């Protein structure tokens, strides 16, 4: 159960996602509306907010694809 | 020699054991590409009846992608770029439309062949790491030396947005495309020691720039992966990058994240942009974290074989020369020809339509009903007929203007406003939905205007316009309005609702 500050920056990026429900702990990033763009904008923002650094090893295909996978990635730092 | 896998040799010649690709962190030479491709092909042609007129390549971007454009060459046959995250009726389509019978597939795309080879059970696949017949791949197979071609071979199927959902295949011949690196030979300097940037997906016809400028020259095309965009001076420090190309988008998203400080990218020699209107404000950004890089825009349509003009920034011309604070894109490349059409359809000196001949035009669809209203008879010539109003200045520097029709421009994503209105009818909950292009700081961003009885979340939207559109082309932006308002002749009034559309967004 990830933190407050780790879901509402996450829904910055996610526009076809409503305020008014929830976020499920593996539902496809993609399909919520994360781009190419918001994708780079928010590793920014995780590495800024939380003082971390992403390493190129831990950046495979499927980080971003579930906020399950990213929030186990970004707390294994 | 027209060959485009020729440009390949060239750099296997050249430069064999120097890479020709590193990605994920993995290096393929020059000699390591061409023993692959000469196998991967071998292969193929050992488990099709017929040599393929169209080759798939359903992969990611990366070293398998790459193997296979070289394998669909070294085969004789026309490449066909399809994207593994696009939807699989959009992938099902360009396979039919390119008539492809063999597939060059990663793990992704092998995961979708079930769907797509349903009825194409004889397609050939080739995994790159029961529908579909399975290649065995064995050196034992191999081509001794690739296959040649004829100027007129299709070297390239590409896709633009169609009017009707359906997307316009654009065939590029081996000559088509060879006309276009003469330019380009003629006019740059690379050698075998330049890296050059991979960030145009293969689907695009600037990934030919990016692979074809490097290999013709011994040269290597490097990933430039997501999270290098927060810390760029860093990325193109470590790995030696020496040629830019990318979207002007770019520009803004890198100075958002590490900056564009002034001198923060020594490496570059090369900074190329095309597929958006370029602001003078930006490349001046770029210009002054990139001091020893020459900056140039670069412009032209899927269907004139990549660019047919390009401009040198110069603080002291380009905003003299450009309009508005954008760049202009440049005069014609030499051995094409251009005659500008007014709204008329009359020829004019300096402003219209850009309309172009000479060798780098495709001159056709696939589709030949794709073909009406996007070519004209002058002169006895044939022109492809660009959409994009231009002004012409004496020694031919050009100046984008804007579009005569309703395409729009999304990033760098061509995409016709019918396109979206198409695919939006399968909506549900939803009375009428129309798509407008709305001019931004950003350039121009999709909203849907549709009727209901109350809002619909914008997930039910992206739920039905992703079985069918590819996610760049899916907007963002959804307002539910009251009544659609209807213009002279009672169709819905797309003027008024862009600038209703322009107001809520800035
Ligand atoms: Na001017």
């Amino acid at each position: 159960m990830w933190d407050a500050q780790f879901e509402n920056l996450l829904r910055r990026y996610l526009p076809f996602l409503s305020a008014d429900q929830p976020l499920e702990q593996d539902i496809n990033l993609r399909d919520i509306g994360l781009d190419s763009l918001g994708t780079v904008e928010l590793l920014s923002e995780l590495e800024n907010t939380y003082d971390v650094h992403f390493q190129d090893e831990a950046l495979t295909k499927e980080t971003f694809e579930t906020p399950g996978v990213l929030w186990k990635t970004l707390s294994q730092m | 020699d027209h060959a485009l896998h020729a440009r390949f040799l060239r750099g296997l010649a050249c430069a064999p054991d120097r890479p020709a690709v590193r990605f994920g962190g993995r290096t393929l030479t020059y000699a390591q590409a061409h023993r692959t491709a000469l196998t991967w092909a071998g292969s193929l042609l050992r488990a099709t009846p017929e040599p393929p007129a169209a080759v798939g390549v359903l992969a990611d971007k990366g070293i398998p992608a790459y193997l296979g454009i070289l394998t669909a060459l070294y085969a004789g046959a026309a490449v066909v770029p399809l994207r593994p995250d696009f939807p699989a009726a959009r992938t099902a389509e360009m396979m039919r439309a390119a008539g492809v019978t063999a597939v060059i597939a990663d793990g992704r795309g092998r995961r979708l062949l079930p769907e797509l080879l349903a009825d194409r059970r004889d397609t050939a696949v080739l995994a790159a790491d029961a529908p579909g017949r399975r290649v065995a791949i064995d050196e034992g197979y191999a081509l001794t030396a690739p296959r040649d071609v004829v100027p007129d071979d299709t070297a390239y199927v590409l896709f633009t947005s169609g009017s009707t959902g359906r997307p316009k295949g654009v065939p590029l011949s081996h000559g088509n495309i060879a006309h276009y690196f003469e330019v380009l030979d003629a006019r740059y300097d690379f050698t075998a020691d330049d890296v050059f940037t991979q960030t145009f997906d293969l689907n695009f016809c600037c990934s030919l720039f990016d692979l074809f400028c490097a290999w013709g020259a011994g040269a290597s095309v490097i990933q430039i992966p997501p999270q290098a965009y927060r810390d760029l001076p860093s990325h193109l420090a470590e790995q030696g990058v020496t040629v830019w190309f990318s979207t002007p988008s770019s520009i803004a998203l890198v100075r958002r994240l590490g900056g564009l400080a002034p001198g923060s990218l020594p490496t570059l020699r090369w900074s190329f942009f095309a597929g958006e209107a370029l602001k003078c404000a930006d490349t001046e950004d770029w210009q002054r974290a990139a001091p020893a890089s020459f900056v140039e825009n670069l412009y032209g349509p899927t269907e004139l074989t990549v660019t047919v003009t390009a401009h040198r920034w110069s603080p002291e011309v380009s905003p003299v020369v450009g309009a508005n604070g954008v760049v202009p894109i440049g005069p014609l490349h030499k051995g094409l020809d251009h005659v500008l059409i007014d709204a008329g359809g009359l020829p004019h000196p300096d402003t219209g339509e850009l309309c172009v001949t000479g060798p780098q035009m495709a001159g056709r669809y696939l589709d030949p009903a794709d073909d009406h209203g996007r070519f004209l008879d002058h002169d006895g010539r044939r022109w492809y007929r660009t959409g994009d109003r231009v002004r012409l200045a004496p020694g031919g520097e050009l100046v984008y203007l804007g579009r005569m029709d309703a395409q729009v421009q999304i990033q760098g994503w061509r995409v016709e406003l019918a396109e979206v209105d198409h695919a939006l009818q399968g909506c549900e909950g939803v009375g009428e939905a129309v798509t407008v292009g709305a001019a931004t700081d950003a350039g121009t961003e999709l909203v849907v205007f549709y009727t209901a009885p109350a809002p619909v979340p914008p997930v039910r939207f992206a739920a039905v316009l992703r079985a069918t559109l590819p996610d760049g082309v899916v907007p963002r932006h959804y307002r539910h309005v009251a009544e659609l308002p209807l213009n002279s002749n009672r169709k819905i009034d797309r003027r008024a609702l862009t600038a209703r559309a322009e107001e809520l967004l800035g």
